[PDB]
C-alpha cells in the first residue's frame, strides 16, 4: 500500500522508507509502534529530511529504545497539532498536545499546528512602554517593555529560575490577561513546585502550562517550546487579550537541537553547535512577538554554558531580545541578589525620549560610578582602597555602596531566607539612587544597604545599625 | 556624519568604506543610522552632485 | 579533437576532462569560456593536480559565475605568461599580463613563463651594504640592506602601506634603475592612489605595476606575485640594472593557497593553513634575490593576522629577510608614528664591521634603555614612577623621550597629519641618540621630541614650548 518502513533507527533519529509518490512532507508526524511488552508505546516521528531513493530522515519525540526495522510506519498527513482554545487555560500538557493531569482532556479541541509562520513585516511595531516590575536594579538600569521580549541569561546556579518565580509573582498575579509557561529541558520537580505554586496562589486558573523536561529525548525538548509558542500564538491571534510567555531554559532547546543536528549527519559549526543554529533560533523567536494591537510579553531564561558569554549560543539569543538581565557569578557569589550585573546588562528603553530625563541620568551616573569601579578592581585588589586618590576613595565607597543598594530581598526568595519580599516604586529608586550618587549617604555602613526595599527600610537597618540620613 | 569625533578624527569621504565595529549596545546601528539622517539637507538642497 | 570537458565546478576550482595522451602538464594554462552575455568572459584555469583518470583540478583566476559543465577547454599547451621588456615600464599590467590603462599595449612583447626555478646556490651571494633610508628608527635599530631583502610586519592597519609608500618616495624616486610594484590582494583605491602619485612624481616613467587585488578570486591573488616577480627577473637577468621590487601584503599569496587548499582535497594544517606554507612559501621567496653582480633590492609588507606574531605565516615569513621593520599597534595606539617595535625589529648587518662601532653602540644602548623601560612599566602603573629609584626614574624620562624621538613626520603622512616630512641623516641620527642616551635633553619635555626630525627641529620645537638644550 501507501505506509513506510524503518530502515535505520540511530538513537532518537529514524531513517524511514515510503513507497514512490508516496513520500510525507516535512515536518509532517508519522507513527510507529514499539510492541515489547515493557517498552510497548506508539511513536511520533516528525520529517526532517528528505534523503533520496523515496527515504525520509525523521526526529523520533519518544525514547525509540525497542524499535525494530522493517515495522510499518504511518503518515499522519499532518504536522504535530495542539490544543488551542479557553480550555487549555489551567491544565499541564505534553510536547505531543497530551493533558498530563487529566489524561484525555483537550482532545475535542481545536487543533493548530505547532509550525507557523511569523508575523509579516507590516504587522510589526516596536514596542516602547514600560513596564515596572519593583525590582531597584531591573526598573532603574533594565527597564522591561510591555509587549517586548526579556531575557535571563545566566551560568549555572545563579538564580534564573528564581527569577523567573519572581517576575511570575510580580507580573503574572496582578495580571487581567493570560499566562503560557514552557519549560524546555529543565527539572521536573521544578515543573511540579510551580504546578503547586500557581495551583495554590490561585494563578493556575489563567496559566497554562507545557513541560519537555530533562529526561525527554533531543525531539521533545525541541518542540514543546514550538508547542507551548502556539498556543500563545492563538490566545494572540484568536481571542487577542495581553498574552504573557515564559519559556525555561530556551538554551535547553538549543541544546536539543545540537543533538539532533548531530545525531541527523550534519556537519558540525564552531563550537560543535549545528550549522543552522541562527536559523532556528530566528524562526522560533521571530514568532514569540507583539503585533500591531495584540501583545505577549515574553520571558526567557537563557543558561551561559560553562559561564561562558561568548559561547555561540547566547550570544546568539542576545539579538533577539528588548530587554537582557544578565546575571553575574562575581555578583552571585558577593551575596547580592538578583546576581545582575549591571555593566553588561540592557534595555532599549533606557532612553531619555521614554523613561525621562532623571531616571535617564540616574541610570547613567549609576553606571559610570560601578565602570570606575570595575576599572580600579584590580589596583584594589592587589594594593587596596588605601592607595588610591581621595576622589578615587570617595568613588569607591559610593561604588560599594551602589552596588549593595542594587540587591533586594525578591519576594520568591523568603524560600530561602525566610525574610519577606520588597517592593519599589520606580520614581522612589530614582531618587534613592540620586541620593546615593550624590554622596548623601556616604556615612552609612558598606552593610544595612543590603537586601532592602527603599529609603524607610534603609533607615529602619542603619537606625539599627546605629547610623542616620 | 554629523558626529563631531567622526568628522574630525576618523573623517568618511565619498567612496570610502569605513568599517563600525564593537561590542554589542555601543552605538553602532546608532552612529550609522545618524549617518543616514545627516543627509537630509544634503537631500532637501536638490542638485544630484551633494 | 584534442580538447577538454568540464566536469566539476566548485567555486574557483573546476575539474576538467581530457582525453588519454592530451593531458596537459602541471601549471598548464587552459581556456574556458562563458557565454552568458553579462557575464561573457574568457576563463583561464591553472592547471593545479592530475586526478587520475584523465581529469585535471585546476585553479580559475576569474569569477567563475556563469561556467556550464561540459563546455570546451583549450589547452594552450605552456604555463601563464606575462610580457617582459623594458617596454612594461610606465604601464599598470594585470597578473594575467594584459594592460589596465592601455589594452592591448605588450602583445608583441617577448612573454615569460610567471614559474621559474630560483638561483642555483653557487650564484648566491650576501648582501652587507647598507641602504639609508632617512627615517631615523630605520637608519638605527633596522638598518636596511642594499641589494636584500627587507619587509614591513605589523597587523591590520598600523602603518604598512604608509612606510611603503615613504619607501618608495625616499629610495625609488631618486634611483638609478627600474622599479617594480605588485599589489596582491590590496585594496584598489590604494592602487589608484599609487598610480596617481607616481604619475604626478615622474616616478611612473621607469616603474612598472602589477594589480591583482582583494575582489580578485584566490588564483589571481596568488599568481600575481609571480607575474610581477616574473617582470623583475627579467629586468635582473637580461637587462641587469638595479631593480627595486615593492610587494603590498605579500601574505595575500598565502591567504589566497590558503584558500583553495581544501577544495583541492588537502587536509588543513595547524591554523586552518594548507599543509604546503612553508614549501610554497620558499619557491616564491626564494627567486626574489639578487644573484652575483645582479640586485634586487625587495622590499614586502606582510600582513600579520590578529597582530599574532606566533601566526604561521609571518612566522614562516621571518626567516627570508635580511632586514625586518615590525610595527606594533601598541605603538600605534600611542600616537608614535611610525609604529616600529624597537625591540622586535631586527636587521643582519647591524653588525659593529658593517655599520661601525659608534652606530652599533647607540642602538644598542638604545635598545637596552627601551627594555628596562617595558620591564618597568608594570610597576609605574600599579604601584606608581615614585617607587622606583632614582637612577630608575632617569632611565624612564630617557626611555619616554627617546621613544618619542624614534617617531618621526613622515613624507607620506602628510596628508594625515598636515605636515610636511623630514628627513635625518645616520650620523645625525647617532648623535642625536648618543646624546639622548647620555642625557644631555632631559631638560626638554616629552613633547618637542614626537613627530619631528633632526636636532634642529628638536630645538625649534622645545622652544615653542619653552626650554632650550
Ligand atoms: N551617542 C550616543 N549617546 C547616547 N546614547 C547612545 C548613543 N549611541 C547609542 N546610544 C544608546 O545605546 C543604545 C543601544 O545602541 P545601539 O542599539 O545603537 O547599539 P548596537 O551596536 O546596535 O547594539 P546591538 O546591535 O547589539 O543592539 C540605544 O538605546 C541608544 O540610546
Ligand atoms: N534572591 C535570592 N535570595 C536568596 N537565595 C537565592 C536567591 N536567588 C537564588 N538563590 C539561591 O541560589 C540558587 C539558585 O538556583 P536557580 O537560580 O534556581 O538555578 P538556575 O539559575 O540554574 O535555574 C537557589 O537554590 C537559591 O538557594
Ligand atoms: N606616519 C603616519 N602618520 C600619521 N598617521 C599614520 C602614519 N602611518 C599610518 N598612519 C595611519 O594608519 C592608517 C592606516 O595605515 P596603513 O599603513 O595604511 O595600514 P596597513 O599597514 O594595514 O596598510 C592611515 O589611515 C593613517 O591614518
Ligand atoms: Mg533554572
Ligand atoms: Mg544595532
Ligand atoms: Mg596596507
Amino acid at each position: 500500500d501507501t505506509s513506510g518502513r524503518v530502515v535505520r533507527v540511530t538513537g532518537p533519529v529514524v531513517d524511514v522508507e515510503f513507497p514512490r509518490g508516496s513520500i510525507p512532507e516535512l515536518f509532517n508526524a508519522l507513527h510507529a509502534e514499539i510492541t515489547f511488552e515493557s517498552l510497548a508505546k506508539t511513536l511520533t516521528l516528525e520529517v526532517a529530511q528528505h534523503l533520496g531513493d523515496n527515504l525520509v530522515r525523521t526526529i523520533s519525540l519518544q525514547p525509540t529504545d525497542g524499535l525494530v526495522r522493517g515495522v510499518e510506519v504511518i503518515d499522519t498527513g499532518r504536522s504535530i497539532s495542539v490544543p488551542v482554545g479557553e480550555g487549555v487555560k489551567g491544565h499541564v500538557f505534553n510536547a505531543l498536545g497530551d493533558c498530563l493531569d487529566e489524561p484525555g482532556y483537550g482532545e475535542k479541541f481545536e487543533h493548530w499546528s505547532i509550525h507557523r509562520k511569523p508575523p509579516a513585516f507590516e504587522e510589526l511595531e516596536p514596542r516602547t512602554e514600560m513596564l515596572e516590575t519593583g525590582l531597584k536594579v531591573v526598573d532603574l538600569l533594565t527597564p522591561y517593555v510591555r509587549g517586548g521580549k526579556i531575557a535571563l541569561f545566566g551560568g549555572a546556579g545563579v538564580g534564573k529560575t528564581v527569577l523567573i518565580q519572581e517576575m511570575i509573582n510580580r507580573i503574572a498575579r496582578n495580571f487581567g490577561g493570560t499566562s503560557v509557561f514552557a519549560g524546555v529541558g529543565e527539572r521536573t520537580r521544578e515543573g511540579n513546585d510551580l504546578w503547586v505554586e500557581l495551583a495554590e496562589a490561585n494563578v493556575l486558573k489563567d496559566t497554562a502550562l507545557v513541560f519537555g523536561q530533562m529526561d525527554e529525548p533531543p525531539g521533545t525538548r525541541m518542540r514543546v517550546a514550538l508547542s507551548a509558542l502556539t498556543m500563545a500564538e492563538w490566545f494572540r491571534d484568536e481571542q487577542g487579550q495581553d498574552v504573557l510567555l515564559f519559556i525555561d531554559n530556551i538554551f535547553r532547546f538549543t541544546q536539543a537541537g545540537s543533538e539532533v543536528s548531530t545525531l541527523l549527519g550534519r556537519m558540525p559549526s564552531a563550537v560543535g553547535y549545528q550549522p543552522t543554529l541562527a536559523d532556528e533560533m530566528g524562526e522560533l523567536q521571530e514568532r514569540i512577538t507583539s503585533t500591531r494591537g495584540r501583545s505577549i510579553t515574553s520571558m526567557q531564561a537563557v543558561y551561559v554554558p560553562a559561564d561562558d558569554y561568548t559561547d555561540p549560543a547566547p550570544a546568539t539569543t542576545f539579538a533577539h531580545l528588548d530587554a537582557t538581565t544578565e546575571l553575574s557569578r562575581a555578583v552571585f557569589s558577593k551575596g547580592i541578589f538578583p546576581a545582575v550585573d549591571p555593566l553588561a546588562s540592557s534595555s532599549t528603553i533606557l532612553d531619555p525620549s521614554v523613561v525621562g530625563d532623571e531616571h535617564y541620568r540616574v541610570a547613567q551616573e549609576v553606571i559610570r560610578i560601578l565602570q570606575r569601579y570595575k576599572d580600579l578592581q584590580d589596583i584594589i585588589a592587589i594594593l587596596g582602597i588605601d592607595e588610591l586618590s581621595e576622589e578615587d576613595k570617595q568613588l569607591v565607597n559610593r561604588a560599594r555602596r551602589i552596588e549593595r543598594f542594587l540587591s533586594q530581598n525578591m519576594m520568591a526568595a523568603e524560600q530561602f531566607t525566610g525574610q519577606p519580599g520588597s517592593t519599589v516604586p520606580v520614581k522612589e529608586t530614582i531618587e534613592a539612587f540620586d541620593r546615593l550618587c550624590k554622596g548623601d549617604f556616604d556615612h552609612v555602613p558598606e552593610q544595612a544597604f543590603f537586601l532592602i526595599g527603599g529609603l524607610d527600610d534603609l533607615a529602619k537597618k542603619a537606625e539599627s545599625l546605629g547610623a542616620k540620613l | 556624519t554629523g558626529i563631531k569625533a567622526i568628522d574630525a578624527m576618523t573623517p568618511i569621504g565619498r567612496g570610502q568604506r569605513q568599517l563600525i565595529i564593537g561590542d554589542r549596545k555601543t552605538g553602532k546601528t546608532a552612529v550609522c543610522v545618524d549617518t543616514i539622517l545627516n543627509q537630509r539637507q544634503n537631500w532637501e538642497s536638490g542638485d544630484p552632485k551633494k
